[PDB]
Order: C-alpha cells, then structure tokens, then sequence
C-alpha cells in the first residue's frame, strides 16, 4: 500500500516569491502522480498530471518535477490567486491515496480593520431574538480581538465569531462577531477602535 | 464540455442509508472510469474508489469497502454511490470525478454533495437585513448546511464576504453575508429561496 | 540473432498453448490495433483469458531462451537492457532483473486496470528480420510481450 507524505502542511510567502511543496512515497510510483488545487469551498482542480505535465488553462508559474519516491510542485512567482490547499495523488497502483495537503497563505503588509456595527433589526426583535453584529473588513494579520461592551459592561459567553479565508484581491481577512459596543484590537491600529 | 452533475445537499439519518448520484455529460460515459473522493469538513481528501461504467468493474479502499457501494447506469450516464450505516464520520462532502481508461488522475470534477447525518430536523433560514459603507444579511437558525448567498442575483460580486457559518448552541446554524459600497439566500435542504 | 528471435516466438507460443492453454482460434479480449516501427512486423493472436498464467509462460519461454543462449550471445545481453529499459544487469542476474521489471510494470494500474479493448504497440528502431508480436489477450500478458520486443529490437542494432 502506497503512503504519501506531503510537506509542508502550511506555507506563508510574499507575492512573487517561489514556493515548493514536496510529496514523498513509500514506494517508487514511476511518475504516476497528480497535483490538485482546491480553492475555498470548490472542487479540486487538476494542476499537473503525470508528475511533470501541466494541465489545460494552468498558468506558467506552476511546475512539477520528480523521480521515483520524491515529487515536487513548485510555484515560481507566487500570486494571491494561488491561496488555497494543494494535494498530491498517486495512481501507480490501486488503491489510490492522496496527500495530507498544503495550505498556501500570503504574507503582506499590515492592514487595519474597518469596523462597522449593526443593530438587531426590528424583525428579529419581533421574534424574541436580538443579534448585534460587529464586522471587521479587510485586515491582514489575522490575529484580532473583538470585545463586547453593552451598557459599558464586558459581555462574556454570549458572542460568536467567524473569520473568512484570505481574499485573493487584497490578501486580507474579514471577521464577523454576533452578540445574542464592540472594542476592536489589532496590530494595525493604535488605540482599540470602538464603535457602538 | 464535460460536466459532472451531483445530487443536491442531503440530510441523512444516523445508522440509515443515502444514495448519491453523479450524472455525466459531454463524453462517452461508458469508456472512462468514475472516481469518488470524500472530504470531511476542514480535512483532506479521501479516495473512496472507482467504477468502470461499461464493465461495471469496481476498485475500493479497504476502509470504505463496507460503507460505500459503487454502481452505474449506462442508459442514464449516472454513477451512484451508496452509503450505509451512517455514522457522524460520514458527515462530509463527496465528489465524483472523471478518470481515464484506467482510473488515473481526476481531470474533471463534480461539484460535490454535502451530506450531514443527524437526528435533528430540517429548518429553513430566516434572512434578517443589516443597515464606502457596509450592509448585509443575517441568515439565522437553519439546518442542515449549507445555505448559499448571492447579492442582486449575482450582479454584486465585489466587496462581498459571506462568512463561515456558526453552530449556535441550539444546534441550528447562522451566518452573515455583507458587502461594502437585496440579497438572495438559497437553502436546498428546505427548498427555500428568500431574496430580501 | 534472428535465429534466437524465432526460438523465442516458438517457445512463447508453445509454453503459452501448454500452461495457459491458448490457441490461434481463442477469442481475444485485447486485440492489437496498429504496430509501428529493414524489419518485418507481424502480429500473432495466441489469446486466452487468464492473464497471470500468460505472464508466467512468457517468462519461462524467455528464461529457457536465455539459458539456451551461448556464452558469447549472453555477454551481449546486458547492453540491451540498458538500451531498452534503462536498467543495468549482468549475465548472472538478467533473469531475476527481467522478472522484477515485469512484475512491477505489468501490475501497474495503467496495465491491469486499463479497460481499453484495442491496444497499439509502437517501437522506435529495428534492423531482413521478421518480428512477431504474440497478442496474449491481456494487458498484463501483452505488457511482457512488449518488454521482450523492446529487448529484441535493440538487439538487432548490432
């Protein structure tokens, strides 16, 4: 049974840097190997086939190399559209197995959140529910803190939050927090912005 | 040209059974192997196995040899995967994908079926609105996943951030979608098409 | 040289009709489509339906033909492996090496899971030598026939 070690499981890099993902096999697989790219909540798409052959529509910065037990997907000139997970797959002999996956992310300059706040809409209030929403739009360092303070009281155990994946057009993140004032703490602002 | 259509989002019951359909179009469905891959949420790619629609021949990964039965109807150009004894680990996304005269790499991929196995009941979303400025939609209390959000029937793409849903403690799901500058929420598992 | 090639085709046809119980009138699952290359190419269907038995007979035919080879003829064989399979060997290990090559190659997903009915066989070089492709009827079986045909041709380059 062929086993597949793919390394690394995460990578960060700046636009234009070159990036390499390695797949390692327990046996020789004689270049019966595919690479796939998976963008967030989409189907895998074939990138490289038979170890070295690029697929149709795949840009020139993708390359594949490898011999018997060691195969590599290289991205010279890393682009923000390349954000996602990358998998290898051998087809040397049934059963077919995949790789663990590499999550590609982009290093960029620090970007401060834009903060907006939303009042529980009337319709929700009519239904005996009150959700208040805080949105941080497009910050780069993903590390963020939203603190909730209604009646200037630090609320706790009553908020739920959600981040997106890096935006390919900005390399930034977005964040949404629900309470059923917000104090935003991030390393691109000085004093924690507070909207209420 | 080549299109693989997959069955829509399903709610399965624990310990029962679900049947997934993969309709091929744009090629000779009888000369190319079909393959099935499973992805548990936030996890990597799992090779289930492959069927040869002509012969009807199958190959399987051992793990799934008890869980999944691959069949094909040549008359309809539909491949079928049958899942039995549904545990929670079968809550995942299942992909079909066209291979070659031998299974080989998966060059064209179906869109994927989200299967949630659960005792709970289907519930349609309530879409509450939210106020460059940020506006948005709150999609509260829905089960199972997933809900799709579009803005202006797909006109509005730039500035949109649909967030990963959150599991409110009730066991119902919630997500918000915002855009900076009427929203169309779809929930197939309850056949809901609200356009606030 | 060609005298050796004829022994091989004889021994393959005999060993096949015996252990694999095949005839020139047996139905072919896999049929050879086109053969591409002073050499004379012909295809002989000697088909059956049990791949593993076919592969075992081809190898005993090649083993016998090799062992029968004279000391001088043998010494020439190592060069053909490198030329035909990019694999090195020696007059005391050719046999075992040939059988690993085949076991590995002819049990690959592109051999054994290939549901293609018409198979084409193409070979680059050849030097009036008559060459016979024995269609065994299986991708596994024909896979080993193709391996021997590669060694035979790069043998006719001396």
């Amino acid at each position: 049974d062929i086993q597949m070690t793919q390394s690394p499981a995460s990578l960060s890099a700046s636009v234009g840097e070159t990036v390499t993902i390695t797949c390692r096999t327990s046996g020789n697989i004689h270049n019966y190997l595919a690479w796939y790219q998976q963008k967030q909540g989409r189907s895998p798409q074939l990138l490289v086939n038979n170890a070295k052959t690029l697929a149709d529509g795949v840009p020139s910065r993708f390359s594949g190399s490898g011999s018997g037990t060691q195969y590599s997907l290289k991205i010279n000139s890393l682009q923000p559209e390349d954000i996602g997970s990358y998998y290898c797959q051998h087809f040397w002999i049934t059963p077919y197995t995949f790789g663990g996956g590499t999550k590609l992310e982009i290093k960029r300059t620090v970007a401060a959140p834009s903060v907006f706040i939303f009042p529980p809409s009337d319709e929700q209030l009519k239904s005996g529910t009150a959700s208040v929403v805080c949105l941080l739009n497009n910050f780069y360092p993903r590390e963020a803190k939203v603190q909730w303070k209604v009646d200037n009281a630090l609320q706790s155990g009553n908020s739920q939050e959600s981040v997106t994946e890096q935006d390919s057009k900005d390399s930034t993140y977005s964040l949404s927090s629900t309470l059923t004032a917000c104090e935003v703490t991030h390393q691109g602002l000085s004093s924690p912005v507070t909207k209420s | 040209q080549i299109q693989l259509q997959q069955s829509g989002a399903e709610l399965a019951r624990p310990g029962a059974s679900v049947k997934l359909s993969c309709k091929a179009s744009g090629y000779t469905f009888i000369t190319y192997w079909i393959q099935w891959v499973k992805q548990r949420p936030g996890q990597g790619l799992e090779w289930i196995g492959a069927i040869y629609p002509g012969d009807g021949d199958t190959r399987y990964t051992q793990k799934f040899k008890a869980k999944a039965t691959l069949t094909a109807d040549k008359s309809s150009s539909t491949a079928y995967m049958q899942l039995s004894t549904l545990t929670s680990e079968d809550s995942a996304v299942y992909f079909c994908a066209k291979g070659d005269t031998y299974p080989a790499a998966m060059d064209y991929w179906g869109q994927g079926t989200s299967v949630t196995v659960s005792s709970a009941s289907t519930k349609g979303p309530s879409v509450f609105p939210l106020a460059t400025a940020a506006l948005g939609c709150l999609v509260k209390d829905y089960f199972p996943e997933p809900v799709t959000v579009s803005w202006n029937s797909g006109a509005l793409t730039s500035g949109v951030h649909t967030f990963p849903a959150v599991l409110q403690s009730s066991g119902l799901y919630s997500l918000s979608s915002v855009v900076t500058v009427i929203c169309n929420v779809n929930h197939k598992p309850s056949n809901t098409k609200v356009d606030k | 040289i060609q005298t050796t090639v004829n022994t091989l085709s004889e021994r393959i046809s005999s060993k096949l009709e015996q252990e694999a119980n095949a005839s020139a009138q047996t139905k072919c699952d896999i049929e050879i489509g086109n053969f591409y290359i002073g050499c004379n190419i012909t295809v002989k269907n000697m088909c059956s339906a049990d791949a593993d038995a076919q592969l075992d007979a081809v190898l005993s035919a090649a083993t016998e033909t090799y062992s029968g080879l004279t000391p001088e003829q043998k010494a020439y064989v190592p060069a053909m492996f490198t030329a035909a399979l990019n694999i090195q060997t020696s007059v005391n290990t050719v046999v075992r090496d040939f059988e690993n090559y085949v076991k590995q190659t002819c049990n690959s997903s592109a051999v054994v899971d290939n549901k293609l009915k018409i198979q084409n066989v193409i070979i680059d070089e050849c030097y009036p030598t008559n060459l016979e492709f024995i269609n065994t009827g299986s991708s596994k079986g024909n896979c080993a026939i193709k391996a021997l045909m590669q060694l035979t041709t790069k043998a006719t380059t001396q």
